[PDB]
C-alpha cells in the first residue's frame, strides 16, 4: 500500500498569516492527490483535487502544489473559521490512502474566563447522586486548571473535564469540570467551590454556592 | 440536490453484522460509483470499498472478506454489509461519490457520516437534569447515563442557537456517556423568557424536553 506522510500533526497560527502542510507519497501517485478539510462533527469537504484543482465554491485562499513526490496545502491568509483538520488523500490505486491529518488551530489573544457553578438538581438528588457543575466560558488557550474543594478541602479522582472545539468566530473555547459525589457525601459537607486557575487572570478565581 | 446520506443501526453486538444504507439524491448510481470510508473516533480516515457506476467493486484487502455491497438503482440506494464486527470497528461510517467506473476519478461529494459503535451492552436513554442559573447568566442541562452515542441537544426547538455550548460526552467508567449543554442569557430574561433544552437519542427513540427554571 502507498503510505502517505503528512506534516506537521499540528498547527496553531494566526488569522491573516499562510500556513503549509505538506504530504509526502511512498511511491509516484502522479497528480492523483486530494486535499480535504474535516470541521470537528462533520464530514470531510472537497478543497483540491488532482493535487492543484481548486474545488468549485472553495475560496482562493487554498492552493495546492507539487514539488514530485512532495504535495503542499498552502491556506494563504487564515480566517478563523479554517480551524480544522486537513487530510491528503491519494487515489492512483487501491487502496485509497490518506495522511494522518494536520490539526489546524486558530491562533489568537489570550482571554480569560468567565466561571460559572451549577449546584445538583433537587431532581437528580432525588435519584441518588449528586453532580456539580463549574463552567469555564470563551476563554483562550486551551490550558486551564480546575480545583474542587468541598469544606475547604481539595478533591481528587472524582471530577471530570470536557472541552468544546474552537468557536468559529472569536476562536475561543469553553470548559467544564463535572464533580460527582454520593448523595450521602454530598450532604455532609456545606461550602462547595471551583477555584479556575488559567494565564488570562490575573489571580485564580472561586465560584461557590451553600448547600440549600 | 446532489446528497448522500448514510442510515442504518448504530449499535452491533460483537461477532454480528453491521447493514448501513446510502441513500443519494441528484445523482444517478448507474453514472456514479460510491465508495465507503470509516473513522474511528479521533483517528484518521480509513478507506473501505467502493461500487462503481457499472457494479464492479474493489475492497480494502485485508476486510474484502468481512465486506459486501449492494446497489438499489430504483431506490437510489447502496448498501454496505459488514461481518463479524468487533469493538475496533467502532467508527464513523462515511459514504462518498465518485464519477464513473475507475479510481482516478477523484470522490467529490460526502455524506453525513453515522457513528457505529460495536458493543454487548445494551441501550439506555438519557436522563436530563437542569442546570438551574454583570448581566449575563448561565444555565443548561445535564444529559446523563445513555448509550450508544449520539445525543442531540437544541434550545427553545432551534430558536437558541447564540452562546450555546454542548460539550464532547464523557465516557463514564460505567460505561454510559455523560454530557452537559449550556447557554449564556441576558440575566434579565430569567423570570420571563422560557428556556427548553430539546434532547434527541435516535437509538433509543428517546426524546425529552426540560424546562430550566432559575430556581
Ligand atoms: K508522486
Ligand atoms: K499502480
Ligand atoms: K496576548
Ligand atoms: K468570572
Ligand atoms: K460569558
Ligand atoms: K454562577
Ligand atoms: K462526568
Ligand atoms: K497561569
Ligand atoms: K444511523
Ligand atoms: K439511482
Amino acid at each position: 500500500d502507498i503510505q502517505m506522510t503528512q506534516s506537521p500533526s499540528s498547527l496553531s497560527a494566526s488569522v491573516g498569516d499562510r500556513v503549509t502542510i505538506t504530504c509526502r507519497a511512498s511511491q509516484e501517485i502522479s497528480g492523483y492527490l486530494t486535499w480535504l478539510q474535516q470541521k470537528p462533527g462533520k464530514a470531510p469537504k472537497l478543497l483540491i483535487y488532482a493535487a492543484s484543482t481548486l474545488d468549485s465554491g472553495v475560496p482562493k485562499r487554498f492552493s495546492g502544489s507539487r514539488s514530485g513526490t512532495d504535495f503542499t496545502l498552502t491556506i494563504s491568509s487564515l480566517q478563523p473559521e479554517d480551524f480544522a483538520t486537513y487530510y491528503c488523500l491519494q487515489y492512483t490505486n487501491y487502496p485509497l490512502t490518506f495522511g494522518q491529518g494536520t490539526k489546524l488551530e486558530i491562533k489568537r489573544t489570550v482571554a480569560a474566563p468567565s466561571v460559572f457553578i451549577f449546584p445538583p438538581s433537587d431532581e437528580q438528588l432525588k435519584s441518588g447522586t449528586a453532580s456539580v457543575v463549574c463552567l469555564l466560558n470563551n476563554f483562550y488557550p486551551r490550558e486551564a486548571k480546575v480545583q474542587w474543594k468541598v469544606d475547604n478541602a481539595l478533591q481528587s479522582g472524582n471530577s471530570q473535564e470536557s472541552v468544546t472545539e474552537q468557536d468559529s468566530k472569536d476562536s475561543t473555547y469553553s470548559l467544564s469540570s463535572t464533580l460527582t459525589l454520593s448523595k450521602a457525601d454530598y450532604e455532609k459537607h456545606k461550602v462547595y467551590a471551583c477555584e479556575v486557575t488559567h494565564q488570562g487572570l490575573s489571580s485564580p478565581v472561586t465560584k461557590s454556592f451553600n448547600r440549600g | 440536490q446532489v446528497t448522500l446520506k448514510e442510515s442504518g443501526p448504530v449499535l452491533v453486538k460483537p461477532t454480528e453484522t453491521l447493514t448501513l444504507t446510502c441513500t443519494v439524491s441528484g445523482f444517478s448510481l448507474t453514472s456514479y460509483g460510491v465508495h465507503w470510508i470509516r473513522q474511528p473516533p479521533g483517528k484518521a480516515l480509513e478507506w473501505l470499498a467502493v461500487i462503481w457506476a457499472g457494479g464492479s467493486i474493489s475492497y480494502s484487502t485485508s476486510l474484502m472478506s468481512r465486506l459486501t455491497i449492494s446497489k438499489d438503482t430504483s431506490k437510489s440506494q447502496v448498501v454496505l454489509t459488514m461481518t463479524n464486527m468487533d469493538p475496533v470497528d467502532t467508527a464513523t461510517y462515511y459514504c462518498a461519490r465518485a464519477y464513473g467506473d475507475y479510481v482516478h476519478y477523484a470522490m467529490d461529494y460526502w455524506g453525513q457520516g453515522t457513528l457505529v459503535t460495536v458493543s454487548s451492552a445494551s441501550t439506555k436513554g438519557p436522563s436530563v437534569f437542569p442546570l438551574a442559573p454583570g448581566g449575563t447568566a448561565a444555565l443548561g442541562c445535564l444529559v446523563k447515563d445513555y448509550f450508544p452515542e449520539p445525543v442531540t441537544v437544541s434550545w427553545n426547538s432551534g430558536a437558541l442557537t447564540s452562546g450555546v455550548h454542548t460539550f464532547p460526552a464523557v465516557l463514564q467508567s460505567s460505561g454510559l456517556y455523560s454530557l452537559s449543554s449550556v447557554v449564556t442569557v441576558p440575566s434579565s430574561s430569567l423570570g420571563t423568557q422560557t428556556y427548553i433544552c430539546n434532547v434527541n437519542h435516535k437509538p433509543s427513540n428517546t426524546k425529552v424536553d426540560k424546562k430550566v427554571e432559575p430556581k
